């Protein structure tokens, strides 16, 4: 025999055959029975509409098969192919090492977001639809693992993550839209020495002095405020506490916490609210 | 150091822009200027009178002062959050007014006394003395008031016990300034689309941004998806993003709220929930009532995935010394489970018998029982009888048990007890072997690294890896600071400890003296001459105490050496140039220095790793207590544990100890915390194989001989290395040395891979300077104080004939100040 | 007779796209600004539903809340 | 031989292919309009041009033969493997019903489409057959709310394990 | 004011299979220590009233609770198609005395909830049952009956809000699916997301319906140490207590998050696991602490014992007394459990990003219209 269903090419519990040796899942077989045929099986060994209905009645004696599609309907859109047991696969998403330092085109490999290499956080990722690298820790959902090295990956900086699904007839062309405003669509668009080295050195020196003066003036204005920064930012919690303990309804940030409390106990609009201290017996 | 300066400046900026309070400034600075106690002590002059750093032991322990307490340095990057503080205040006043309900005048005195402090009329230390007076009987309240004080604010990324959060947090994306780039970068119609094409230089990254804008135009996405999907396009330009946030009228206190929700999804259920068919949503659970169908999810299922490892729990491989404690545990379980089951059954049947034999004697003879006697758990009773009683013959023994449970009950109790004693006898005689396998495999099961580090570290100490890392660090700094990167110093090492710096060289030449019987007329010439050229050593105490190695006193004593006093003397004090083979030595040497420094700092907790194995009195019933200091060979007799580990490394080097004995020695003392010494033999082999390269190979011997001969003259060195080009095949580095801080430093300068260069000029003509950065500074100040400088001249290249074509009428003219 | 909703790819020009975007976003921004201004002056009835509907950041919530909490308090 | 298919039907066929052979979804087999109502609904709309009598007889013959024939291929070759299990259950809930009374036109266009292949064993009748095949196709696509479903059903959790998942 | 402890002595004698990782043995080991430490004079030990067939159908389907009741290992060809519809048979196997085990676990936790509901216990323990994988219509990952989703419903009768924290190494997914659309039970779980068992538990799985933003998932990487865990654990639970404001907690203290586990990936220790219990205990809410995972039985037996004495308010010495399984406890016969030196994979970047995202989702009830 052969160890694959003679209809769907699948593994599992086979009803084999004695005379015409094939295999059927016994529900991929002829009219499904349920299972359980221990004796010999012998699975199907044995000019007008008149002759065409004789074709209809002659289709009986030929050992059922799965349905796939014709060659014209499956091979019609872009990036659509069948599997090996006739299932739908995407042939445009096919074909990992965590620490990469330089590409084979001899360029640095630095994250696109923080600009640092695969040494700050142990691993980097390379896009298959771009020339950009990312740290899984920088994407915003952060990848806890890494994808497989057989399916392609797509960095955050594409619009394919927002264009819904359209499939292309695989022999369409690109229509050059000459219409210089107001064109409607839904995302299916393509788009149409001095040899001065002394001047460069002087440039760089004066730019550096510019930067130094900039931060030298920043620290002049910042460092004279420390005395009030410290005071307010460090006595804040006691001022909040003095407002709450005295029940200052004018502190417009107190009543917003009180509204959080009304919004947690899921207040019913029918009862009257309680005094601001008595709502605080939600907390304890 | 460009990163440290830029980080300081960004934290000062963020304090000014109010992204960061005074706590955030203080703590991020503490984390930036930690190696620079001179700078922290300098900064202390500006800080307010009560908020100053408190450095101790030259800067190994500092704790900022506050108004009421002091507080020690932790780091998580906290921010501020006002709702949390209002909720804590509400809760605390709740509890306080609930504790003092008896007399309504000690919450009055807490009300009209925080008010005074709020105006100005109290102080921290004046208010606190009344708060600690009222909350005197309640010691759990006065301990929550200490969270509303200036000290709990500073390092507060960890909430106390029974308290809501103290601060807020956010990510930082590896910035030395722990400041999120969602608040830094985000706090004309020809001005926007001109720039975006400069920033987005890749022409298929620009197109992908125009398509985002287009599907905004068409109606597919809203404003928020547009402003949150575009952050990851143009945010590394604090002007482009701030422009875009006004071109769409989106204020930055709203982009923060909407950023997370609006870059992706399979939303409103997430990647792993499916809606059930309407037919299934009605399968009936007969015990629920009104309430539980109107609480339990019936609509949405999630179900057990496969991304290759998720149906059934089938976890990864383990070390061969955890496949032997699992097996031991399984054997013990088999024996114990059979014994305990049979004992349960014996006890239960005895209880049944003591109720059948507590009746008058006339009914005992046929007092009957059901199939499982009365036991609510007859599975145990069934399985034990099927096991003991030869299952093919257990059936009748069930039957006889149910009809005459006054004749069969003792007859089967006795048989169960006999079989039980047999099992216990077999068990007691195998516990020796269990203990003896447990004593082997236990220690290297809390130590996974004795298997994996042996290859991880092998990839660490390569040449190709270390060179690739130098190159990527160069190209990473050539992008954050395009102006202040020519003062690069990729790697800056600080060799402050000379008692470890002597031991590193000691070990690297002690390896060579024994393992390779050649050189030693050049391997000592290296260590005596070349290393003090780079490293700023005394060169006379060094080459005295370094001859405790080259001539013997070893292998019979093999002690820890005597050290010189002040091996180090006290801008770049010495610069040299060298190719890759010397860079690799300076990399391996620092690896070894860091290893021995870690090892020397370990020995302070070696007193609490030895308390975890203090005897257990109850195990002094003569079971194992097989003490671990009996498989240890002769332990050295030096002062402290670092010297003993050093003697043991020397024994491993000399061949008087193999790896197993050495690792067992390490595990006894330091626990699993000394696992980078396990491969310290191949490290020293690598360093000693480099030192044997700077001295031979017929190509690098010439470079080192030149370095030595023009060392007697700074100008001669940097001219022959940098403006005359003897280069064989390599990269060019420049190693510096700063005595006052003992800092080393490496920096790429060139390559050596084209070149039939001779020279433009005559190096005698430009002779002034000492260093090379002073040469560059002199050129700069000769250009700034110039008397004329014109650069009109331009040209163009001839395609496939790479000559210059100077376009006419264009000229260049410089004139120096002294000419006129 | 219905046909495919996406039959081909279209080439576009960058400048017509840019002028389209600037027009659309100017319209939306003009809309949102007057929405902001009208929200700025609302009343949020005083004693109305507890656990109010508005967002937390609403310039007139903290007077509704103030007057109803001063209602309930004595 | 070859028939022409409205590109809307190619898109729909490939969507069904992916939806069942990859996303594990099902058509809710008891069909509100079945394969038997959807042939009478075509006959009673096409009969308005039944002028000549020989054409009336050929049309009647073709329609009857093709309904009874679709009943002889719904078990053989109009199902993907992931659709065999759902077959058994209905064959056990409706024991002796004709199949061209439960299944619908989602499964019937699969038979129209797959018939330059099955026709290889040729004077006139094949042409008049394929003609009504094409007119039926474009008569179905015009009535996209009369002969087609509004959702594919989620294959139950217990269902997946019985077929090979 | 005395921690009510639930133990039925018959539990240790149930046995899954030949070398199955799950050993109910370990609840017996625990009690041994608990009984020799002079602990059980401080607790309030109670034998659970076993759960009937009518309780377990308050969350499971009748054709399932009535299949576990009748299947046996001998007559398992008369139920041969029923062990695919229900998932029993090969990984959640058929063993001698299955339904009595389910009765024991379920009745213990339902009794704990009943004990809390009346003002008699403020904490209530049950190590026999914390089975958090069991689905309403089938068995999943060594669990058959979901006892937590039966104690939660009984808790949801005097308490408005109820919180379920899950510190197993696996995702507690049945308890999340049972409560995925309700704003009354918030299910928080710290798990190892990756190519790991349940397959579920993304950070984006966060509720539906009226219970949207009420499911919290914290996906970690393997090797997390005791300090990284505390950094990611303490603020999340403090924020949940500030916003959700629960009324009673159900802590599931699974122990494959510990070092040296035959199925876990984490790297915690006895103190690194006890800081969670100690922190959640500090809020003064009625708690129920139940068992869970844990497949290296010598470490489980000692950690659950330490925590039993921790909740009870007592201090246990570091040396194990004389007990009936002392030779399990290795050399040195100590109470502690120590960590590997295995490498951590959770950077501070990862942990800060996911923590701030969770707090974003948690704040979104008063920060939204
Ligand atoms: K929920
Ligand atoms: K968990
Ligand atoms: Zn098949
Ligand atoms: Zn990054
Ligand atoms: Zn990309
Ligand atoms: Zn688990």
């Amino acid at each position: 025999n052969n160890d694959y269903c003679s209809a769907c090419h699948g593994p599992g519990n086979f009803l084999c055959c004695e005379t015409c040796p094939n295999s059927f899942h016994f529900t991929c077989i002829d009219p499904p029975i349920e299972e359980k045929n221990l004796p010999d099986d012998a699975w199907y060994c044995n000019t007008m509409v008149d002759v065409w209905m004789q074709l209809c009645t002659y289709i009986d004696s030929h050992n059922p098969i799965q349905f796939h599609l014709p060659h014209s309907i499956s091979s019609f859109f872009r990036g659509v192919g069948s599997g090996v047991m006739g299932e739908y696969i995407e042939t445009d998403v096919l074909k990992r090492d965590p620490l990469l330092l330089k590409s084979k085109s001899g360029t640095p490999i630095l994250c696109f977001r923080c600009h640092k290499s695969a040494l700050v956080s142990q691993s980097i990722l390379a896009c298959d639809y771009c020339n950009s690298y990312w740290h899984p820790d920088c994407l915003n959902p952060p990848l806890a693992t890494l994808p497989s090295n057989l399916r392609k990956w797509k960095c955050p900086n594409h619009s394919d993550h927002v264009t819904p699904r359209y499939r292309l007839p695989e022999k369409a062309k690109v229509i050059r839209v000459g219409l210089p405003r107001g064109f409607k669509n839904k995302g299916n668009i393509v788009i149409d020495f001095k040899l001065n080295f002394l001047e460069q050195i002087r440039d760089n020196v004066i730019n550096l002095r510019k930067m130094v003066e900039q931060d030298e003036q920043l620290c002049i204005e910042t460092f004279s405020k420390f005395d009030f920064y410290a005071t307010r930012d460090c006595e804040l919690p006691l001022r909040i506490l003095c407002d709450v303990a005295n029940d200052n309804l004018e502190n417009d940030d107190y009543v917003l916490a009180l509204r959080d409390l009304l919004r947690i106990s899921k207040w019913d609009p029918n009862q009257p609210v309680p005094a601001p201290f008595d709502l605080a017996n939600l907390l304890s | 150091r460009p990163y440290v300066y830029s980080a300081f400046m960004d934290v000062v900026k963020a304090l000014h822009n109010e992204i960061v309070d005074f706590p955030g400034f203080i703590e991020r600075i503490s984390v930036i200027l930690r190696d620079y106690p001179d700078l922290l002590e300098y900064l202390n002059i500006f800080l307010p009178s009560s908020y100053k750093y408190l450095l101790s032991n030259s800067g190994a322990n500092f704790t900022l002062q506050f108004t009421t307490p002091s507080g020690p340095v932790s780091y998580v990057a906290t921010y501020n959050d006002l709702p949390c503080t209002y909720h804590r205040a509400i809760g605390f006043v709740s509890r306080v007014r609930r504790a003092l309900l008896s007399n309504p005048e000690q919450f009055f005195k807490l009300q009209d006394s925080l008010r005074k402090f709020k105006n100005s009329e109290c102080s921290l230390s004046e208010l606190q003395t009344i708060v600690t007076s009222l909350l005197a009987e309640h010691p759990s309240l006065a301990h929550e008031f200490h969270n509303f004080l200036p000290s709990s604010i500073f390092f507060g990324s960890k909430p106390p016990l029974g308290s809501f959060p103290l601060r807020g947090i956010q990510s930082s994306q590896f910035t030395l300034s722990n400041i999120s780039d969602l608040l830094s970068q985000s706090r004309e119609s020809s001005d926007f689309f001109k720039n975006v094409k400069n920033v987005l230089t890749d022409v298929e990254t620009y197109h992908e941004f125009l398509k985002l804008l287009n599907l905004y135009v068409q109606g597919i996405i809203d404003r928020n998806i547009l402003v949150s999907r575009g952050f990851g396009f143009l945010k590394s330009n604090s002007g482009l993003w701030r422009s875009f946030l006004s071109l769409t009228s989106l204020s930055p206190e709203e982009f923060l709220s909407v950023y997370n929700s609006a870059c992706s999804d399979f939303p409103e259920c997430g990647p792993s929930y499916r809606l059930l068919p309407v037919e299934e949503r009605n399968i009936s659970c007969s015990g629920r009532d009104d309430f539980a169908w109107g609480i339990l999810n019936d609509d949405w299922v999630s179900h057990p995935t496969w991304a290759s490892e998720e149906s059934g729990f089938i976890v990864q491989r383990k070390t061969p010394y955890e496949e032997a404690m699992t097996k031991l545990e399984e054997e013990r379980y088999e024996f114990d489970r059979h014994i305990e089951a049979t004992s349960w059954t014996i006890k239960s049947l005895k209880k049944i018998q003591n109720r059948i034999n507590e009746l008058p004697e006339e009914e005992r003879e046929t007092y009957t029982l059901e199939e499982g006697l009365g036991l609510p758990s007859k599975s145990i009773y069934k399985k034990t009888i099927k096991l003991v009683y030869t299952s093919e013959h257990a059936e009748e023994m069930f039957k006889a048990l149910e009809r005459m449970p006054c004749l069969t009950l003792p007859l089967v109790i006795s048989r169960l007890e006999e079989k039980n004693e047999e099992w216990k006898s077999v068990k007691r005689s195998l516990q020796p072997g269990w203990r003896s396998i447990e004593f082997k495999n236990y220690d290297k099961s809390l130590d996974s690294q004795c298997v994996y580090f042996k290859a991880r570290d092998k990839k660490n100490v390569s040449s190709k890896f270390l060179l690739a890392e130098a190159d990527i660090l160069r190209s990473q700094a050539k992008l954050h600071f395009p102006l202040r990167s020519r003062s690069a110093f990729e790697f800056s090492f600080v060799y402050d400890n000379e008692i470890v710096l002597f031991d590193t060289c000691y070990m690297v030449c002690t390896y060579i003296v024994c393992n390779s019987p050649s050189g030693l007329k050049k391997v000592e010439h290296f260590f005596k001459n070349i290393l003090p050229l780079h490293f700023g050593l005394e060169k006379d105490k060094f080459s005295i105490f370094l001859d405790q190695v080259f001539r013997g006193p070893i292998k019979a004593s093999l002690k820890y050496p005597s050290h010189p006093d002040s091996l180090l003397e006290h801008d770049v004090d010495k610069e040299q140039f060298g190719y890759s083979s010397m860079y690799v030595f300076f990399r391996l040497f620092n690896l070894l220095y860091e290893r021995l420094y870690e090892l020397q700092r370990l020995e302070d907790q070696v007193s609490i790793i030895q308390q975890r194995i203090i005897p257990n009195p109850v195990s002094q019933k003569q079971k194992i207590w097989r003490d671990r200091w009996n498989d240890l060979s002769d332990v050295p007799d030096e002062k402290t544990h670092y010297e003993n580990t050093y003697v043991m490394i020397l024994r491993l080097i000399y061949g008087i100890v193999d790896q197993s004995a050495f690792e067992d020695y390490l595990r006894f003392y330091y626990g699993n915390k000394a696992y980078k010494i396990y491969t310290i033999d191949k490290l020293v082999w690598s360093a000693a194989k480099q030192v044997h390269h700077i001295v031979s190979d017929g190509k690098y011997k010439f470079v080192t001989s030149l370095v030595e001969q023009n060392s007697s003259y700074d100008d001669f060195l940097y001219r022959l290395e940098i403006e005359k080009l003897l280069n064989p095949d390599e990269i060019l580095f420049r190693f510096c040395w700063i005595n006052k801080f003992k800092s080393f430093g490496i920096k790429i300068m060139k390559r050596a891979n084209y070149k039939n260069y001779r020279c433009p000029f005559l190096c005698r003509n430009i002779e002034k300077e000492r260093t090379v950065e002073q040469l560059v500074s002199r050129l700069q100040t000769k250009l700034l104080r110039s008397a004329e400088l014109v650069s009109g001249l331009q040209a163009k290249l001839c395609l496939d004939s790479f000559k210059l074509l100077y376009l006419p009428r264009t000229e260049d003219s410089y004139i120096d100040a002294s000419y006129l | 007779f219905p046909r495919l909703p996406v039959s081909c790819l279209y080439k576009v020009s960058e400048d017509g796209l840019i002028k389209d975007f600037l027009y659309a976003i100017g319209i939306e921004a003009k809309k949102f600004n007057n929405e902001r201004k009208k929200r700025e002056l609302e009343v949020i009835p005083p004693d109305v539903k507890s656990a109010l509907l508005p967002a937390r950041t609403h310039p007139n919530l903290p007077i509704a809340l103030r007057t109803l909490f001063n209602k309930a308090r004595t | 031989h070859k028939i022409s298919v409205p590109d809307v039907l190619k898109l729909w066929l490939v969507d069904d292919w992916e939806n069942i052979t990859k996303n594990q979804q099902l058509i809710a087999i008891p069909r509100n309009p079945t394969v038997r109502a959807a042939i009478a609904a075509f006959r009673e709309s096409k009969i308005s041009h039944l002028n000549n009598e020989i054409d009336v007889d050929v049309f009647e013959q073709a329609m009857a033969g093709l309904v009874i024939y679709f009943n002889k291929c719904l078990g053989n070759m109009l199902l993907y493997r992931f659709e065999r299990q759902q077959y058994l259950e209905i064959r056990q809930q409706y024991p002796d019903t004709e199949m061209c009374d439960l299944y619908g036109v989602e499964h019937l266009i699969r038979l129209f489409v797959s018939l330059p292949e099955l026709i290889d064993r040729d004077s006139q009748s094949i042409e008049c057959l394929l003609n009504y095949i094409e007119e039926f196709l474009k008569y179905l696509v015009l009535h996209k709310d009369e002969y087609f479903i509004k959702e594919y059903q989620n294959a139950p959790p217990n269902y997946r394990s019985l077929v090979g998942v | 004011k005395k921690v009510s402890y639930f133990y039925d002595e018959d539990v240790g004698n149930y046995h899954y299979g030949p070398q199955h990782p799950m050993k109910p043995h370990r609840v017996r080991m625990v009690h041994n220590l608990v009984v020799n430490y002079n602990l059980y004079e401080k607790l309030n030990v109670i034998t659970p009233v076993r759960a009937t067939r009518n309780d377990m159908t308050r969350c499971h389907t009748d054709e399932y609770i009535e299949f576990l009741w009748r299947v046996t290992p001998d007559t398992m060809e008369k139920f041969q198609p029923h062990q695919l519809k229900f998932n029993v048979g090969d990984d959640c196997p058929v063993f001698d005395g299955l339904y009595e085990f389910c009765s024991i676990s379920a009745g213990g936790s339902i009794g704990a909830a009943q004990e809390l509901n009346s003002g008699n216990a403020e904490i209530a323990i049950n190590w026999a049952g914390g089975l958090h994988h069991a689905k309403k219509r089938e068995a999943s990952g060594f669990c058959y009956v979901n006892d937590i989703a039966l104690a939660a419903l009984e808790l949801l009768k005097y308490h408005q809000r109820v919180l379920y924290i899950d510190i197993d190494v696996h995702h507690g997914d049945g308890v999340e699916e049972f409560f995925y659309t309700t704003d009354r039970v918030m299910t928080c779980s710290f798990h190892k997301f990756g190519e790991y068992f349940p397959g579920t538990g993304h950070i984006k799985d966060t509720g539906i319906g009226t219970g949207k933003n009420y499911a919290v998932n914290v996906p970690l990487r393997d090797g997390i140490d005791d300090e990284s865990y505390e950094s990611v654990f303490k603020p999340v639970i403090s924020h949940i207590m500030q916003w959700f404001r629960p009324e009673a907690v159900i802590l599931q203290c699974g122990t494959d998050s510990l070092a040296g586990d035959r199925l876990g990936c984490f790297n915690l220790s006895m103190k690194g696991h006890s800081m969670c219990v100690d922190f959640v205990k500090s809020f003064n809410l009625p708690m129920i602490c139940v068992g869970g995972g844990g497949y290296t039985v010598r470490n489980v037996a000692r950690v659950w014992t330490y925590e039993t004495g921790l909740l009870a308010g007592e201090e246990l010495d570091e040396n194990l007394p004389y007990n009936d399984y002392l030779q399990y406890y290795g050399p040195d016969y100590k109470l502690n459990v120590l960590s590997n030196n295995m490498e951590n994979h959770n950077t501070r970047q990862y942990l800060d990003s996911i923590t701030s995202e969770i707090i974003e989702n948690l704040r979104n009830l008063s920060f939204a219209p």
